[PDB]
DNA sequence: ATCAATATCCACCTGCAGATTCTACCAAAAGTGTATTTGGAAACTGCTCCATCAAAAGGCATGTTCAGCTGAATTCAGCTGAACATGCCTTTTGATGGAGCAGTTTCCAAATACACTTTTGGTAGAATCTGCAGGTGGATATTGAT
DNA sequence: ATCAATATCCACCTGCAGATTCTACCAAAAGTGTATTTGGAAACTGCTCCATCAAAAGGCATGTTCAGCTGAATTCAGCTGAACATGCCTTTTGATGGAGCAGTTTCCAAATACACTTTTGGTAGAATCTGCAGGTGGATATTGAT
């Protein structure tokens, strides 16, 4: 068995989810172009974090990304995350 | 006359609601797929601890919420109540993300 | 397999401070992360302090200076009080 | 031999002095570690933990709850100037945010 | 009598000071300020001259960067004049 | 009264190097406040380093270390 | 007698880098290849910055690189500017840059 | 006796620009730069070895640290130069 | 727009002070040769988690309609901030003289490291204990039409 | 000003998933004795700093004049929020099978340890020759009539 190939999943970050995120951030009104911009920003952020996490995984000679790989990658960007040690 | 709230009232209710709670706001399985697609483009046949995907989602949502806070301040600074891409761009520029 | 953590000490301090309060496992995880983070901040600054002044040994003085460098104004004074007190008690015992 | 006494109890501490000493020894911080350094560090870690638990338990009681959850820790940190400064670049999983609506967005 | 129009000399000064690298605060006032502030943390201090020079380089670089961000904030609001609220927005976004 | 030694023309030159064309009259005092906070923070840490080394003379390296602690690495004074 | 720098074809000092690794409270042990690798990386970065800064100095009709040339070299290169994003260069100015909306008519 | 990278920076300068000099302040800038990058790479290598319960810092930790600390293309070139130097040193 | 008047900036120059480069001596650091130890890789397993799929109900995404309120565009006056002349006060530059602090070396008590042995606190997993989610129902505050 | 509609706020309740307590083993901390390192006091030196005085230029403070920018007021097309039908895709719980992570043993390449030799990098003064005042001339840009 194998996963069918993953494609175009940045669109899973839906307009309602982006709206909810903005709401938690105190935003009352959203221009129509915000959603694509947010998707681009999120994709860059997630790419950077995952690249560093996978670098940690490959240095450990592992094939499984761990929570600690992600934590080290986030600290790596000056974003200490609590709760996954 | 069927009842209608005025534009902005439900948005303020939603602000209060989501600022009161802490649950993740992106659907979990689609975010999982996004994480695995991106990681697959760096190294093939990777596996993930479930807590690793959850750590990624917590970090991403916290980042986006903070970014939206700064974006909102940038929009209000320009005498608007509507966030626009250039607000996000100014917030990221000042933050040092560019 | 043996995984160590600060959980039992966090819980003792919690019962000390709020005798009738508990803590969820996720909140305990945040607490463990907090303790390890602060440990690394203080210990790393103490290491750098000893290195700058060409000392082989990290002493309570390096720890104290690191605490003063890490903490905002008043918390620093409070922490210094508790650390100094602990060291003097330990030395007399 | 004499009766075994832990360094934590000699120092009057709840946090473990021996474990902190070992972690200092093995963390490649210095060639040598003084006898008082793990005592001091364990005391400081215990004190900071006590402060955050005090404020988080108060927040939990205000919400009529017995058990501290991450939201209460987030409340305790973000409502305290010096704790919020210390943990400025820290993300608390499942903490959410403080209620804050910019005045200009309220209805007129 | 010849007069340049409002803004022409300001732009000339922008070009001039962006071309050069010398410190822009007078040295003696900065020295005096540094020693006054330091006295409130620990008494009877001395300073290496290079320490004061490092402090001044750091302070001026900080202020120049802050003014860049402040300028972007002012332009964002469709103004060309920086105001205290621009500095406040820039420092808030910066995390200060 | 030494913060007033930071004169309006000096603050204006700083703003010019930052690309500022027009300056409101309230900027200068605001800048002074900002500058004071900045200097205080840096100097505090620097003196702590000086005090840890059992010295009474603040060195360039004390300032460099204080600036690094604050995430503002300075080159040129090692 | 041949130095390890020369065995590695390097100008930066392999022996000094090895000693600084040993003495920096980094790890209990340092392998033989690590100081070679690190010294090579440091030499490469130094060569890039000196290449670009020397170009700036030649364009300014000057024999000697000064901090301004280093600032130009760093800030005009995307990846160097990213690497040194939070670094202040003493007596390094800023890049000439005037926001378009401020230019006359 | 105070050490610095001055003579090595100058050798590389002569390699890259044989007729170009450097001012004292710029040499200070370069010394700060070299020490900064040294600390960045060595600290990340230390953390890497510690995370994986290894006593030794090897060229592998240095390489991974370079991939982590340096932006994209610079990282590739630095890795090329490091591996190149290590193989040359091993054959010598 | 052109055309004159006016101001500023840039490239060049020379003379020469000062900064950098060159040179030679030497204490300290790197290299060498040899001996010896050891961290960690390789091989071998045994479980732990992960990948992927399956089912089913319901929560949520999507597209659509319609209208309110916002962003965008425009105008314009008053008040602020720029530009500039004038005069003076602080900063700069330079010179002198000491006190005081930063370093340096050394020697012994005191402190810390480390092997071996004893003791117990900390942990994993089981057994027990429980608060709070997740329902209901009613009171109350807010919102918007009229 | 009311009054309907709707959301939000509180109080109640119980069962079970999640948290806490219990239990016994053992890895790690503590005790002991011995070996090794170090911190600091006691003098002593020699640079750096600080204090102090003095003149002068150069930058700053001040006042005046006015251009032009900011903030206010106004208007309007259309974008975005609110509400709803529709339907699907996420969520939750579990099964299957194996990939891969983790524990264990064995041994060698690679690391450390140590005595001694060779080389180097730092330093201060001499020798070299670049960069900076302070001038010019020409390029370039600004400003005001027209
Ligand atoms: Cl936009
Ligand atoms: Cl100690
Ligand atoms: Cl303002
Ligand atoms: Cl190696
Ligand atoms: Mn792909
Ligand atoms: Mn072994
Ligand atoms: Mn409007
Ligand atoms: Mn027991
Ligand atoms: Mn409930
Ligand atoms: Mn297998
Ligand atoms: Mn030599
Ligand atoms: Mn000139």
């Amino acid at each position: 068995r194998h996963r069918k190939v993953l494609r175009d999943n940045i669109q899973g970050i839906t307009k309602p989810a982006i709206r909810r995120l903005a709401r938690r951030g105190g935003v009352k009104r959203i221009s129509g172009l915000i959603y694509e911009e947010t998707r681009g920003v999120l994709k860059v952020f997630l790419e950077n974090v995952i690249r560093d996490a996978v670098t940690y995984t490959e240095h450990a000679k592992r094939k499984t990304v761990t929570a600690m790989d992600v934590v080290y990658a986030l600290k790596r960007q000056g974003r200490t995350l609590y709760g996954f040690g | 006359k069927p009842h209608r709230y005025r534009p902005g009232t439900v948005a303020l209710r939603e602000i209060r609601r989501y600022q009161k709670s802490t649950e993740l706001l992106i659907r979990k399985l689609p975010f999982q797929r996004l994480v695995r697609e991106i990681a697959q483009d760096f190294k093939t046949d990777l596996r993930f601890q479930s807590s690793a995907v959850m750590a990624l989602q917590e970090a991403c949502e916290a980042y986006l919420v903070g970014l939206f806070e700064d974006t909102n301040l940038c929009a209000i600074h320009a005498k608007r109540v509507t966030i626009m891409p250039k607000d996000i761009q100014l917030a990221r520029r000042i933050r040092g993300e560019r | 397999s043996r995984k160590e953590s600060y959980s039992i000490y966090v819980y003792k301090v919690l019962k000390q401070v709020h005798p009738d309060t508990g803590i969820s496992s996720k909140a305990m995880g945040i607490m463990n992360s907090f303790v390890n983070d602060i440990f690394e901040r203080i210990a790393g600054e103490a290491s750098r302090l000893a290195h700058y002044n060409k000392r082989s040994t990290i002493t309570s003085r390096e720890i104290q200076t690191a605490v003063r460098l890490m903490l905002p104004g008043e918390m620093a004074k409070h922490a210094v009080s508790e650390g100094t007190k602990a060291v003097t008690k330990y030395t007399s015992a | 031999r004499a009766k075994a006494k832990t360094r934590s109890s000699r120092a009057g501490l709840q946090f473990p002095v021996g474990r902190v000493h070992r972690l200092l020894r093995k963390g490649n911080y210095s060639e040598r570690v003084g006898a008082g350094a793990p005592v001091y560090l364990a005391a400081v870690l215990e004190y900071l933990t006590a402060e955050i638990l005090e404020m988080a338990g108060n927040a939990a009681r205000d919400n009529k709850k017995t058990r501290i959850i991450p939201r209460h820790l987030q409340m305790a940190i973000r409502n305290d100037e010096e704790l919020n400064k210390l943990l400025g670049r820290v993300t608390i999983a499942q903490g959410g945010v403080l209620p804050n609506i910019q005045a200009v967005l309220l209805p007129k």
